[PDB]
């Protein structure tokens, strides 16, 4: 008889079958880690300290009593509540303990983590001739503020060793700070979290400021969704002192750390659903519409609307319920992206020359500047041109056939001078001349800036 | 060999970026289409039923328009904007991690992080 | 100025800190919280670096602050911190000993709890057969 | 059993075409004359349908392996886990090509009057707008594997060391021609191709 | 490697990362520099290794109690990376353990025929080479009662095809004979396993891999029995494993080596093995052969033969820790670099 | 122009709509299920954020319910091989699209959510590579729901 | 959170109900729209009542 | 059934109280042959009904 582990009962009852051929009767009974008793019964002699081999191996611990199951059990129940006596003495000294303690862990432990962080900082430090050497970064609107707290405190206490404050001019490279107030520190954080900026780099994060939420609202249009985004952002920025003070978990501390990123997100998805007439995915008639449908026709027929001027502000809410009014809505919103990722990348490559202004390398610019911009401009730029004036031209009124720009830019770069649906007047020696423009950058932009610094070295 | 190899990798680069970034930037359609349609057939599964002249007045014909509009604005909060907007919010980030943060910037710094105890 | 298109100006200032002043000038460094150390002595190894006998005494002592929040999870000038880090250690010392002279006397609790059953659950297996 | 049927079904087709063969009437297996009389919608759909299908498994695909991977080496270096998702960006794009050109060819789908249905231009606008949409899919699922492998590599190597990442970027990018490669293919192909009339 | 990340991509990059804990060249110079055990922990606590020893507080500090707790966190690393394994994975990383079930068999059973206590001799086992029923090797004598008794519902079950137990029941002569043939068993199934089941890129790099622990194995059994035994070589043909690069032409030889000329002689022939036994310690030629043979296993990407040649460069660095450690805390520092870095 | 075989591409693509959607979907929501099963057994308070891999499987067979139902609301007797086809290439896009988008949130959410319980710093890693996977669903559902668009003109 | 859909529920079905009132044909205009106006705004304006019974049962909570 | 029922009787030796469990998921996979006979006896009562 004896006690075991319950994760050890089937292989101790298989060894023991396989020990004794047979031979014996084994029972287990749940103890209610986890464990179980056994029951054995070997049938016999001679195996009998062999069997004990097996339940001590494997951590059983055999309970022998040859004297009665209740006078073991009276010397034992004077052992159990003898040990929990001691239990509940010794535990209610742990909890005396304690409450000295709990009370005062966040000193404690307060004082270690700044004094280690004092001794880290202590060893990057020189220690040349019996005293240490800190050099390091600081701002320079800082400086006058170390000359003065530095100079005030090493006097007011005495010990007549005063301090050595030196500027040095050196070459690596500085760390970078960005002073962000409430506004800008989530769109720093945000664009902090790709790459870290060079120093006195024009920033990333404040343009991101703008173009981020907007290029949202291009992507996240109507006023029902906006204005409820709009509404849970403005939520957090009127509570933004109660929820300061707050523990906040890892998904409400990136919601609570935007709370403007989302007040702009809601802000432009408005202004935006309200260019669109979607509102939960409906209308607004709130202007007068350009088109005009017929008032005699049959029921259940297939009618178009006569164009009678162009609506005020934003889509026109005649194309609703309308068949041929998701080619419409495909034509303006693909050709608005194109358009506004032509803005937004001709935008930022302009960063790049005030950057290698900055750094005053005319070497750069020529190199990298101005062939990159007049190959962008040359194809892109003249694509970004071309919607604009399709859009300008009316293409009925004047009898002619509405050229197709996809095809267009393809037979720029296929087939020269070959205009089959004039777009312009004189387009088909203008495009060659814009081609020539970018294939000459291919070569310009990989050679000009290597054979220029070889140049340099002569 | 390590200004001339660099101007080349900045070259094929630069001429595949102009052209894969303009027609990358086409997720603004992308999602806006997805946003729209979504937002229609959500409406039309929900409400649209909800909405008829019979039974006007009936307890039966208003707890329906109770029931869809309940079913229609968690379904709503629950995707269109949580599970749409996320996506939105992720798209428009990348187009700055990528189709903007690389015609200009460098990106080769490190923080400023002062010896501070109110970071410790 | 502001800081929020280009980086700020940042300077690389150079400080001689006597051994007199030495704690108190760090101590109002890490308050200032505008001087960005770097690590001059970077071919140093982890040890003989000067303020390594002082770094492993809080690196022993974070791990007993540690001890006693694992302990209750389960159930300044330098005369002011060494006669705190007295009563860190010297309550530390008790609380380890009565925590293992509780967990140990768990055990062999249990080792009776466990033998106390094994004779109800047997001699039922003989009352019934 | 995989290889019993493809035995099998290539024994059934030489006796088939041996049978049709040898007795005179090995003609009526006419390839011809079914790409003549099946509907052109249906290679049109087919082609639109899995140019998005197989960009999309190419997309997802590489998405997996440089994501897991991904992860998988910032759990010592947790400092690659958002300016190494470019690699989950150079392989999302190809998707997005998949999308801006299914869309191009769903604008060329219109009905075609059955009095002109099986026309020339019908049948040409079928053939054409399956097989670009065959190279675009095939092309950015290639390229999405390609781009998600060398992402992964790009993802440890990353971690091992910070300026290998910007070394083997480039191999992201010559990994990234190929689906812009399909993507002008398929509009090359489909760019004569009128709509069903 | 388009197949490789979908139940292998969280596994590989995990094992990636613990390959950039192996100690460089300079990190083991840096180490050599102590001069105190407490300075080598604390030299350590910078790197991968950091306050694995904070439960020691520089009194029971040992140069053993190094090597328990640098091989434990290896032993728990491997465990991490085991459990999230699954399919195949798991499969090849249960037969990684197999090699040290052996070995803790032929050590559990030498510690009853000396009639050492149960309870020390386990201590001693390897803890990746856990199986439930290994305490209970204590129970028999003889192989066949311990084999039919304990030995059955192990997966070291089908290793014993060739072990013939002619009723002798043990000395520590058979024993050996025992372990080696077990290990031989183990190295066909494991080859077997690699070349069947594992891909292409973790199938060429592995069995070489596995058949240099054949060829090291062959070796040292055939240069071991010169001194310590008196055997046919019929008999000892049983003992040298069959998936190596030195078996067809060389084991022979190997098998018929009476002297150490007949081993000289026969690896002379062989020709990456030729010049081991020429000069310098053998061991240490085994041990570089083996991590460069390792080194260069990492240098494959989608393989799952990264998770052995991580295993065995981070019990080599144990190994050279624990030389290093051995080296400043018994003030002998004429070999203090014998260490093997190619990390 | 109308046969009598043109409902079946119909009602085969309203079939792979929900079918190849639903197999993703199951993939997705298996596989990463079996990664916060593995664990939350020794970091259990994980649960309940760990939980997004399925919700995203989720929302792809809601993505193949809505390209469904809308397929099977333009289903008739008498419909051309033009409506026919176009319902299956609107069944085939969000099947396929759904189908990789499972495929991948499954393959990189349980290797997400074993990250996130060694290194806390993942989980935005794990969100940020999941969210371009999902909306590969959306990649092809803007396809179906195009060609939704063009069944009966 | 009854109480944020509450108000929702009073505003949207208050809009619902008045453009259905006045015939807008964002509602009313097309053949697959519900041919009377206020039978619908009938029902949908009870709804916008029960729905402000949930916002100031909720509302005191 | 098969893949079930080899697992509970090698769980149901060491346990006897997985006995009743083993019985009740065998019910659950029993029921999936009974539902296969349903479908199958009202397919089959309408194979001859009025058919000309």
């Amino acid at each position: 008889t004896g006690s075991i582990r319950r994760t050890k009962v089937d292989i101790l009852n298989r060894i023991l079958w396989r020990l004794l051929r047979g031979n014996l009767i084994f029972q287990n009974f749940p103890i209610e880690v986890e464990k179980d008793c056994f029951i054995i019964f070997t049938h016999g002699e001679t195996l009998l300290k062999k069997v004990k081999r097996v339940i001590d191996s494997l951590n059983g611990k055999i309970v022998s009593l040859n004297t009665r199951s209740s006078e073991l059990v009276d010397t034992l129940n004077r052992q159990i509540d003898d040990l929990q006596r001691i239990l509940d003495t010794t535990e209610q000294t742990l909890h005396t303990e304690l409450l000295v303690i709990h009370d005062q862990l966040p000193v404690w432990s307060a004082m270690t983590k700044r004094e280690k962080y004092v001794y880290t900082t202590l060893n990057k430090f020189q220690q040349e001739s019996q005293g240490l050497i800190a050099e390091g970064w600081v701002p320079s609107t800082e400086l006058i503020h170390l000359q003065d707290s530095l100079k005030d405190y090493i006097e007011t206490l005495g010990s007549e060793y005063s301090t050595v404050f030196n500027v040095i001019l050196t070459n690596k490279l500085p760390p970078t700070y960005h002073r962000t107030n409430k506004f800008t520190q989530a769109f720093q954080s945000i664009v902090d979290a790709y790459g870290i900026a060079t120093y006195k780099e024009i920033n990333a994060g404040l343009a991101t400021v703008v173009t981020f939420p907007f290029m949202f609202a291009i992507m996240f249009g109507d006023m029902g969704h906006g204005f409820i985004l709009f509404l849970m952002a403005l939520f957090l920025v009127l509570n933004e002192r109660k929820f300061g003070a707050m523990h906040r978990d890892e998904i409400f501390d990136m919601a609570f750390t935007g709370r403007y990123v989302l007040l702009l997100m809601g802000a432009f998805s408005v202004y935006t659903g309200l260019l669109y007439n979607d509102i939960f995915s409906k209308s607004m008639t709130i202007f007068k519409s350009g088109w005009q449908w017929p008032s005699t026709f049959r029921k259940g027929e297939s009618i178009e609307a006569k164009k009678t001027g162009v609506y005020p502000f934003g889509l026109d809410f005649a194309w609703h319920g309308t068949d041929n009014g998701l080619l419409f809505s495909n034509s303006y919103k693909m050709k608005l992206s194109i358009l506004m990722g032509y803005a937004h990348m001709t935008y930022s490559f302009m960063f790049s020359y005030i950057n290698y202004r900055a750094k005053n390398s005319k070497v750069d610019i020529i190199g990298n500047f101005i062939p990159g911009l007049v190959f962008m401009q040359s194809i892109f730029g003249y694509l970004s041109w071309a919607i604009v004036y399709k859009w300008s031209k009316d293409w009925i009124k004047d009898d002619k056939p509405a050229p197709g720009l996809l095809n267009m830019l393809i037979n720029m770069f296929l087939a020269p001078g070959t205009i089959d649906d004039q777009l312009y007047s004189g387009q088909a020696k203008l495009q060659v001349v814009l081609l020539l423009a970018a294939l000459v950058c291919v070569p310009w932009l990989l050679l000009y800036k290597p054979l220029t610094l070889r140049r340099l070295n002569k | 060999g390590d200004v001339m190899i660099h101007q080349v990798i900045h070259t094929i680069e630069f001429c595949l970026n102009c052209i894969s970034h303009t027609a990358s930037y086409l997720r603004l359609w992308a999602l806006s289409l997805a946003h729209a349609q979504l937002s229609s057939v959500l409406w039309d599964m929900t409400i649209s039923n909800a909405f008829s002249s019979k039974n006007s007045g009936s307890p039966l014909a208003v707890m329906k328009v109770v029931f869809l509009f309940a079913m229609w604005f968690v379904l709503t909060v629950c995707i269109l904007v949580f599970m749409e907007g996320t996506s939105a919010m992720l798209h428009a980030l990348r187009l700055h991690w990528v189709e903007a943060m690389s015609k200009f910037f460098e990106g080769e710094g490190y923080a400023y992080e002062p010896f501070s105890f109110r970071a410790i | 100025e502001e800081a929020i298109f280009r980086s700020a100006d940042m300077t690389y200032v150079q400080l001689y800190i006597p051994l007199e002043v030495i704690r108190e000038v760090t101590f109002l460094l890490g308050k200032m919280s505008v001087f960005m150390v770097m690590d001059l002595n970077k071919d140093l190894t982890a040890f003989q670096r000067g303020y390594v006998n002082q770094l492993r005494r809080f690196d022993e002592v974070e791990r007993m602050v540690g001890f006693l929040n694992e302990v209750v999870e389960k159930h300044l000038s330098l005369e002011n911190v060494n006669d705190m880090v007295k009563e860190i250690t010297d309550c530390e010392s008790r609380a380890r000993q009565l925590d293992e002279s509780l967990d140990s006397l768990r055990s062999k609790l249990n080792d009776l709890l466990e033998q106390r059953q094994v004779i109800f659950e047997c001699s039922k297996f003989i009352e019934v057969n | 059993f995989s290889h019993f049927l493809y035995y099998l079904v290539l024994i059934v087709v030489i006796v088939y075409g041996l049978y049709k063969l040898f007795t005179g009437h090995g003609s009526d297996i006419n390839f011809g004359k079914f790409l003549l009389r099946t509907s052109p919608y249906m290679w049109a759909n087919l082609g639109i349908a899995l140019c998005v299908g197989l960009s999309v498994v190419g997309a997802a695909w590489g998405i997996f392996i440089t994501g897991s991977s991904m992860i998988g080496a910032g759990v010592r270096a947790p400092r690659i886990t958002t300016k190494n998702l470019i690699s989950i960006i150079f392989c999302e794009v190809v998707a997005i090509y998949g999308l801006i050109i299914a869309i191009v060819f769903s604008s060329k789908l219109t009905v075609a009057t059955a009095e002109n249905m099986y026309s020339k231009s019908n049948l040409y606008t079928g053939y054409s707008l399956f097989w670009a949409g065959i190279t675009v899919g095939a092309s950015n699922l290639i390229c999405g594997i390609a781009v998600g492998i060398t992402g992964a590599t790009a993802a440890i190597s990353d971690a091992a060391d910070s300026a290998l990442f910007v070394k083997i970027l480039v191999i992201e990018i010559f990994g990234s021609i190929l689906g812009l490669l399909g993507l002008i293919v398929g509009l090359l192909m489909a760019g004569k191709a009128s709509e069903f009339q | 490697g388009v197949y490789f990340n979908i139940d292998n991509g969280f596994i590989e990059g995990v094992v990636r990362g613990y390959r950039n804990g192996l100690l460089s060249n300079n990190q083991y110079i840096n180490l050599t520099q102590c001069d105190t055990l407490e300075d080598l922990k604390l030299q350590l606590s910078s790197t991968d290794y950091g306050n694995f020893l904070s439960s020691v507080s520089s009194e029971s500090l040992t140069t053993s109690l190094i090597q328990e707790y640098a091989s434990s966190k290896l032993y728990h690393e491997f465990n991490y990376i085991r459990d999230q394994s699954s399919g195949s994975t798991r499969k090849f990383m249960d037969y990684i353990t197999y090699g040290y079930m052996i070995d803790n068999v032929a050590l559990m059973i030498t510690g009853t025929i000396h009639d050492r206590d149960k309870g020390e001799i386990l201590q001693r086992c390897h803890p990746l080479g856990w199986f439930d029923t290994l305490p209970t090797l204590s129970v028999a004598t003889d192989l066949e009662s311990l084999y039919e008794t304990v030995l059955v519902d192990t997966p070291l079950a089908p290793y014993f095809k060739n072990c013939f137990d002619t009723a002798e029941e043990l000395d520590d002569m058979n024993i050996e004979i025992i372990r080696n043939k077990l290990y031989k068993a183990y190295l066909e199934d494991f080859y077997n396993f690699v070349t069947e089941e594992i891909p292409e890129p973790a199938k060429e790099c592995m069995q070489t891999l596995l058949g240099f622990e054949a060829d090291r194995r062959s070796i040292n059994i055939a240069l071991n029995s010169l001194q310590s035994s008196d055997i046919d070589p019929d008999l000892k043909s049983d003992l040298l494993p069959n998936i190596g690069k030195l078996y067809p032409l060389a084991t022979f030889h190997l098998a018929q080596a009476q002297d150490f000329e007949g081993v000289r002689a026969a690896l002379a022939n062989v020709y990456e093995y030729r010049g081991f036994l020429e000069t310098g310690n053998l061991e240490d030629h085994f041990y570089q052969l083996e991590m460069e043979l390792c080194r260069d296993a990492f240098t494959q990407q989608f393989a799952i033969s990264t998770v052995w040649a991580w295993m065995k460069s981070k019990e080599q660095e144990v190994r050279n820790i624990t030389w290093i450690a051995e080296c400043i805390a018994q003030n002998q520092r004429e070999r203090i670099n014998n260490y093997i870095s190619v990390y | 122009l109308c046969p009598v075989y043109a409902p079946f591409f119909g009602a085969i693509g309203c079939a792979s709509a929900i079918i190849f959607t639903s197999l993703g979907a199951a993939y997705g929501t298996a596989k990463s299920g079996v990664g916060i099963c593995a664990t939350c057994v020794l970091r259990p308070d994980l649960l309940f954020k760990n939980i997004v891999p399925v919700i995203m499987a989720g929302i792809i067979a809601i993505y193949g319910l809505v390209v469904s139902v809308l397929v099977c609301y333009s289903l008739g007797q008498k419909q051309a091989l033009y409506t026919g086809f176009i319902q299956l290439g609107a069944g085939l896009s969000v099947g396929l699209s759904g189908l990789a988008a499972g495929f991948a949130i499954g393959i990189v959410g349980d290797a997400g959510v074993r990250g996130s319980s060694q290194q806390p710093r993942l989980f935005v890693g794990m969100i940020l590579i999941l969210i371009f996977a999902e909306v590969l669903g959306l990649y092809g559902l803007i396809v179906a729901l195009l060609l939704n668009s063009r069944a009966t003109q | 959170c009854c109480t944020v859909l509450s108000a929702f529920g009073v505003v949207i079905l208050s809009v619902i109900a008045h453009l259905f009132n006045t015939n807008h044909e964002s509602f009313v205009g097309s053949i697959n729209d519900p041919e009377d106006g206020p039978a619908v705004a009938h029902t949908v304006y009870l709804a916008a009542l029960v729905y402000l019974v949930f916002f100031v049962f909720c509302g005191f909570q | 059934i098969g893949i079930v029922g080899d697992a509970g009787v090698r769980g149901s030796s060491q346990q006897p109280r997985l006995f009743v469990g083993m019985i009740l998921i065998l019910i659950f996979a029993e029921v999936l042959g009974l539902y296969g006979l349903i479908v199958a006896l009202l397919l089959n009562s309408r194979a001859t009904q009025d058919v000309v």
